[PDB]
C-alpha cells in the first residue's frame, strides 16, 4: 500500500486508515503537516564503528534517492567517512550541492582508509535512511557526517558540542575489517566494539598525560587489557 | 491500524531539533546578510513518553520504510519535497473529490444547524 | 471536445511499461542494496483498442504537444514534476473554490436525502 | 491589515513584462526549434495607479521581503517554484479542511435556494 | 488555452472542458492521474535512420526543458547519436543526471559519425519529443537512448531483448548525409531508406558466414542490389 | 507570521488574514494566483554604481537561496558584475544552470575590478533579492545581468532598446572604493554618483568627437568640472 500518515487517536498514535474516512478528523493547514527522523540509535543499535560500518555496503546499478524531512533527534553518535581504494581513487560521491551534515552530533566517528568498494553507491543493509541536514538520502556522501534512521509522516493535532573521534581502516566493508583508533598521527589503539566513545577520549587523555605518545619517527600501536543503552605494538593493563 | 513498538529497546525521550519559517525576527536577523549561519538556524525541544507517543514514533519511522523506499525506487526525481503537500491533496480529494450527498459516510457536511433553522419556521 | 484520430496509420495494441509505487515486495527486496537494478523495476502490460482508446490516446497525445511546449517555454523550472499535481489542485478549485450554492449548476452537493429525511418528519 | 505605502517615492505607473502559458501560436512558433529565442518569449504591458495599486504593490513586495526571507533560510530545496500551489492547498484547507457546519462562520455553503425549494413545498 | 487533460465519457476518449463543469466526474486521489508517453512509431512514421534524423535539428537561443512521464510504450525502434564536429568537438551534451535512455527498444540504432552541427542543442523538427526513462526533453542528449513520442495526461476511471545497430554518418544534420551500416570495424554496407532493421541483420550474418569480410587492413564498402507498418567499393546481387 | 498574500478589496490593495475567512473570496484556478517582482529603483533608491554597490556584501556560511517569480518591472538600471580579488580569483560564483539575465533593462552597469571579497558569497545588505530571468536569488552571480528588488504574491479579481555602461573599479565593497567610467581601454573618466546614466553617454560621446581620447599607448583619466527620480589625469569644464 501507499506511505502511512502518523496521526492520533485515542491518546495513541496510530496508521490513518486510507480506506476509511474520518470527518472528526480536521486538517486546516499544510502546517499541520511534519516530515520527522528517528535514529537508529533510539531503538538500540549498536553504535561503536566496527558494528555500525557492517550494516553499509556497496551497490551498482540503483540510482541515489532523496527526501527531505523537516525536524530531527540530537543524535550521539554520527559518522563520517573518507575511504579510497588501495589505488588511490574515491570511494564515495561528492556531497551534492545543499547536502550538509547532520546538525546535532555529540561524537562524530570519522574514518579514514581503504577498502575494496566493490560497488558505486554505499547503501544501508537494512533499508535504513542515511540522514543529513534535513536530507535523507539512500546513500552515503563523501566526508559529510550522518546519523542512521528513518523517517515518519504526520499529522499534528489542532549548549551543543561535538567531538570528533578519528580512525584508521583498512579492508573498508569486508568481513575482515580493521580499526585503529588515533591518538597522534603515530599514535594508535586497536579498536574493539566494547570501546564507548566515552572510554576511547579517557584513553586518548590518558596517553597524552602519561607519556605513551610515539617519541620516535614511527607507528606505535597498543593493545588494550580486558580489563546497555547510551541514554540509560605494545600493550596496556 | 494501531502501532505495536517492537524494537529492542526504545529511548523514551525525544531531544529534537527543527526550523521555524515564522520566526519572530529580532531587528535586522531576518536579512541574510546579517542572519545566523546555517548551523544556527536551529531551534530545540524535549518531549517525553507521555500516551506512549515517542515510541509509538520510532516504531512508525520504522514501518514507513518500505513504502517509502518503493515510492522514491519509482520516482525519477532526484529529490522530493512533494509528499506532504500531495497527502494534503490526498485528503481533500477523499473528501471533495466526487459530489457531495448529505448524511452519507464519505460527505462531512453537517446539516443540523439548517435543519434546526428549519424547525423553527 | 472528442477525439478524432487523424494520423496516417495507428498501431491498435498498446504494450506499455511502467512501475508501481505500491508493489506488494517480497522479502527484503524492497531494500535499495538488495533491490532490483535500474532495469528492473518496469511492469508490462498489453492493451487493446476496446472503445478505439488507444488510437484516441495516440490522437490525444499529438493535440497536447502545443499547449505542452508553450507551457515548458514558460516555465523556468528545468524539469517538471508538477502538472497532474496542479491539475488536482484545479480540479478542486474550480468545485470548491468558491461559496457552493445547493441546487446550482456549479455547486457538487446532492441534498436528496436531507430533502428525504425532512420530507419523513 | 491595509497596505500603507511608506517608500521616499512611488513610481505611479507600472511598465511590465511576463509571459503566457496559453499564447495563441500561428502556426509552427509552438515548435521549439521553430519558435522565439530566450529574449522573445515576452509580453509586455502598462498599468497605471487607478485605486493607488501600484503604490500598494510596491509597499506589499516591500513587506513580503522579511516572510519571504525567513520562509527561504528554513528551506533545504535550493529553488522554489512550490508557494503558490501550496497557497492554493491552504486556501481549500482552510474551508474544506473539517466538517463543514451549515450556516456556521467557517463553512462556505449557501443553502438558499434549497431553503426556498422546501418553502415552495 | 490550457494542457488538455484525457477523460473517458460514453465508451469513448475525450478532452475534458475546463469551461464546463461535470459533478459526475469523481476525482478521489492523485493516483487517478497519469501522464503517459506514446510512440510516433504508433502513427506510421518511417523509423529508418536516414528518414528518422532528417526529422532533428540543431538550434542556438533556445533552453532545453524536460517533464516527466509515469508510463511508455514498448518501442520497435529507439536511436543514440556520438555526433562529433569535423574538428573532434562534442555536438551533443552530456545525459544530465538522473536521465536514462529510454526502457524498452526492440533495435537500437546507435549512429556515429560528424556533422557541421550548427546549433547548440538538437531539437524535433516538428515539435515532439525526445523520450528517456520516464523524462521527456526538448533535446537529445550524447549517447543516450531515446523514442520519438508525445506526452498524454489524463484522469484514469474510479521477455524483453535488445539488439544494437551501428552506423557511421558523414555530414550529420544536412541535406545531403551519408550513412554507412557498420559490420565490423572495416566492413560496411551503404545504406538505404528501404532497409528495414531485420534485413540488416541478416545481411549482416550472411557477409559474416560467407566470408565478404575485409580479408586487408583497408576499409570495404558493398552496395545492395534493389533485388507497410512494423506491427502488420563492391555491390552483391 | 506566514508570507503575506495580496488581494482586492473596497478598491484598494489588501493583506489577506489568515486569521479570518472570507467565503465571498473566490479562487477557481491557480491562474489568478501571482508571484511579481517589484524594482527597488521605484521606490527611489540612488542607482548611480557607487551606491547601489554600498548596499551588497560578502558574507560567509549562509547558502544562497532562490525563488521564482512569474512577472516583472521594466528596470532603468540593472548591474552586472565582474569581480576578482588581486590574485586573480574570481570572487562571484558562475550562474547556474537555467539562471539567465533581468530581461529587460534601459542600462547595463558593466563593473569589472578588483576587491578584498572577504565572503563566500555576495547578498544584499537590506534584505533585497537580486532579479533574474523569472528567479529571485539572494545573491549575486558573476557576469549576469540583474535588477535589485523584491516579491510579491496576488490574487487576481476574478521597442526595446539597452545600452551597456562600463565601469572599472578597485578596492570593491569597500569604504574607499573607486570607480573610472571607461571611454575606451585607455581612457577613463572619474565616476562621481551625481553623474547620471545619460550624462555619461554624452560625456563619451563628446569625448570621441572631440579628440580627448587618448592619443598614446598610456591610461588618460579625466576629472569633470562640478559644471528627482528618473520616472519624473587632466581637468574638463
Ligand atoms: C525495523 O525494525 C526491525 C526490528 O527492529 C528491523 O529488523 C532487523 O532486520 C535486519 C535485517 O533487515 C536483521 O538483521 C538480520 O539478523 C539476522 C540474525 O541476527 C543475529 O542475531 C540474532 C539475535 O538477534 C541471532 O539469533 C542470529 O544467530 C544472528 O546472528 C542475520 O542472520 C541476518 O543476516 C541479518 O543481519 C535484524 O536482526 C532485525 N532486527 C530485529 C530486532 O529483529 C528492521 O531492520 C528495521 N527497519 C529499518 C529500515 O531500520
Ligand atoms: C501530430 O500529427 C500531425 C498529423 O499526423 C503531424 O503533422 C505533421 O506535421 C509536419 C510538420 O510539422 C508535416 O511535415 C511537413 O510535410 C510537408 C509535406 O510533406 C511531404 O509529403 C506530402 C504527402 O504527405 C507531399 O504531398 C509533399 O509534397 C511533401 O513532400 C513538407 O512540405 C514540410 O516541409 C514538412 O516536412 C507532416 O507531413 C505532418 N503529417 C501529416 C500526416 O500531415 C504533427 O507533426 C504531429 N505532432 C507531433 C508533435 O508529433
Ligand atoms: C522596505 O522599505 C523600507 C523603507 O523604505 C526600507 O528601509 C530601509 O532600511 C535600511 C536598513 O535596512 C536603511 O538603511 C539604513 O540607513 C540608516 C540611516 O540612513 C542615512 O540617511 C538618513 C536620512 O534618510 C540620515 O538621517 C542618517 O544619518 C543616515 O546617514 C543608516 O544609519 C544604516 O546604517 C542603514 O544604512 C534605509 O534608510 C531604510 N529606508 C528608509 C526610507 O527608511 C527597507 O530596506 C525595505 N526593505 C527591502 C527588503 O527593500
Ligand atoms: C506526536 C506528534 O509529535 C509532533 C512533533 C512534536 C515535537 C515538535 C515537532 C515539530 O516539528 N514541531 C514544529 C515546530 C516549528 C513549527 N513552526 C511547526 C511545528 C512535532 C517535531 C517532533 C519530532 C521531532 C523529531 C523526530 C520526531 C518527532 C517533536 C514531533
Ligand atoms: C485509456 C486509459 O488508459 C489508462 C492506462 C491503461 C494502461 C495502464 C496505465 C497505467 O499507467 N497504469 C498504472 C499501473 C500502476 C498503478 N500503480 C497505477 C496505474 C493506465 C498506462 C496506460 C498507458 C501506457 C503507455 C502509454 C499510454 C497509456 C496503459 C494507460
Ligand atoms: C493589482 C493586481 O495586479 C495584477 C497584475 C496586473 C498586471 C498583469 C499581471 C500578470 O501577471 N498578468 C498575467 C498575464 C498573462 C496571463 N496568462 C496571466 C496573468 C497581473 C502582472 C502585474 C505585475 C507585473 C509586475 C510587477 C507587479 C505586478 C501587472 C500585476
Ligand atoms: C568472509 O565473509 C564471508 C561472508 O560472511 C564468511 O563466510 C567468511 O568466513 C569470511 N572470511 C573470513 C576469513 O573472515
Ligand atoms: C596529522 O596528519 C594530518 C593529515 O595527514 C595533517 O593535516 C596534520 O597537520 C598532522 N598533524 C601533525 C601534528 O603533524
Ligand atoms: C587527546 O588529548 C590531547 C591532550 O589533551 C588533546 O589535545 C586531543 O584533542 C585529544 N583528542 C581527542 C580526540 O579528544
Ligand atoms: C618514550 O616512549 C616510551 C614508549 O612509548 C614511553 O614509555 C616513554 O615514557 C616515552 N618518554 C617520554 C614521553 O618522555
Ligand atoms: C541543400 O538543402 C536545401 C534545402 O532543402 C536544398 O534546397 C538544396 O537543393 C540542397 N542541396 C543539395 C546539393 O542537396
Ligand atoms: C572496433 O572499434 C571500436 C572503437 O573504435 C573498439 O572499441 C573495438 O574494440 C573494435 N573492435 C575490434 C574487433 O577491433
Ligand atoms: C553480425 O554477425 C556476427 C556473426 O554471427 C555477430 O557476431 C555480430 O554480433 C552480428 N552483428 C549484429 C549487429 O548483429
Ligand atoms: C577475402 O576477401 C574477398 C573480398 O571480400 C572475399 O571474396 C573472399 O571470400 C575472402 N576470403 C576469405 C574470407 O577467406
Ligand atoms: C572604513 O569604513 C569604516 C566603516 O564605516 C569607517 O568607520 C572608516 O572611517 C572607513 N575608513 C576610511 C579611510 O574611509
Ligand atoms: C578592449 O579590451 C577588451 C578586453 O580587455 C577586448 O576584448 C577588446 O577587444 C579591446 N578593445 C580594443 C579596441 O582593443
Ligand atoms: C562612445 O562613443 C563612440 C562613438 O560614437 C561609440 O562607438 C561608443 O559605443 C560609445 N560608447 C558608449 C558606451 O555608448
Ligand atoms: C591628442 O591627445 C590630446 C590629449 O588627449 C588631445 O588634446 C588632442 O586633441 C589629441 N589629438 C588628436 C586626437 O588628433
Amino acid at each position: 500500500r501507499s506511505i502511512p500518515l502518523g496521526v492520533i487517536h485515542n491518546s495513541a498514535l496510530q496508521v490513518s486508515d486510507v480506506d476509511k474516512l474520518v470527518c472528526r478528523d480536521k486538517l486546516s493547514s499544510t502546517n499541520q503537516l511534519r516530515s520527522v527522523g528517528l535514529n537508529l540509535e533510539g531503538n538500540g543499535v549498536a553504535t561503536d564503528v566496527p558494528s555500525a560500518t557492517k550494516r553499509w555496503g556497496f551497490r551498482s546499478g540503483v540510482p541515489p534517492k532523496v527526501v527531505n524531512y523537516e525536524a530531527g533527534e540530537w543524535a550521539e553518535n554520527c559518522y563520517n567517512l573518507e575511504i579510497k581504494k588501495p589505488d588511490g581513487s574515491e570511494c564515495l560521491p561528492a556531497a551534492p550541492d545543499g547536502i550538509r551534515g547532520f546538525p546535532r552530533c555529540r561524537y562524530v566517528h570519522k574514518v579514514s582508509g581503504t577498502g575494496p568498494c566493490a560497488g558505486d553507491f554505499a547503501f544501508h543493509k537494512e533499508g535504513a535512511f542515511f540522514l543529513y541536514d534535513r536530507l535523507a538520502s539512500t546513500v552515503i556522501y563523501r566526508g559529510t557526517t550522518f546519523a542512521e534512521g528513518v523517517v515518519a509522516f504526520l499529522i499534528l493535532p489542532q549548549g551543543y558540542y561535538s567531538t570528533t573521534i578519528r580512525y584508521q581502516a583498512t579492508g573498508f566493508g569486508t568481513n575482515e575489517t580493521e580499526y585503529l583508533f588515533e591518538v597522534d598521527n603515530l599514535t594508535y589503539v586497536q579498536l574493539e566494539s566494547r570501546f564507548t566513545p566515552q572510554f576511547l577520549l579517557q584513553l586518548n587523555e590518558t596517553i597524552y598525560t602519561s607519556g605513551k605518545r610515539s617519541n620516535t619517527t614511527g607507528k606505535l600501536i597498543w593493545k588494550v587489557n580486558p580489563e546497555w543503552a547510551f541514554w540509560e605494538x605494545x600493550x596496556x593493563x | 491500524e494501531a502501532i505495536v513498538n517492537a524494537q529492542p529497546k526504545c529511548n523514551p525521550n525525544l531531544h529534537y531539533w527543527t526550523t521555524q519559517d515564522e520566526g519572530a525576527a529580532i531587528g535586522l536577523a531576518w536579512i541574510p546578510y546579517f542572519g545566523p549561519a546555517a548551523e544556527g538556524i536551529y531551534i530545540e525541544g524535549l518531549m517525553h513518553n507521555q500516551d506512549g507517543l515517542i515510541c509509538g514514533l520510532r516504531q512508525l519511522a520504522n514501518e514507513t520504510t518500505q513504502a517509502l523506499q518503493l515510492f522514491l525506487r519509482a520516482t525519477t526525481e532526484l529529490r522530493t519535497f512533494s509528499i506532504l503537500n500531495r497527502k494534503a491533496i490526498d485528503f481533500l480529494l477523499q473528501r471533495w473529490g466526487g459530489t457531495c450527498h448529505i448524511l452519507g459516510p464519505d460527505c462531512c457536511i453537517e446539516p443540523a444547524d439548517w435543519t434546526k433553522n428549519i424547525t423553527d419556521k
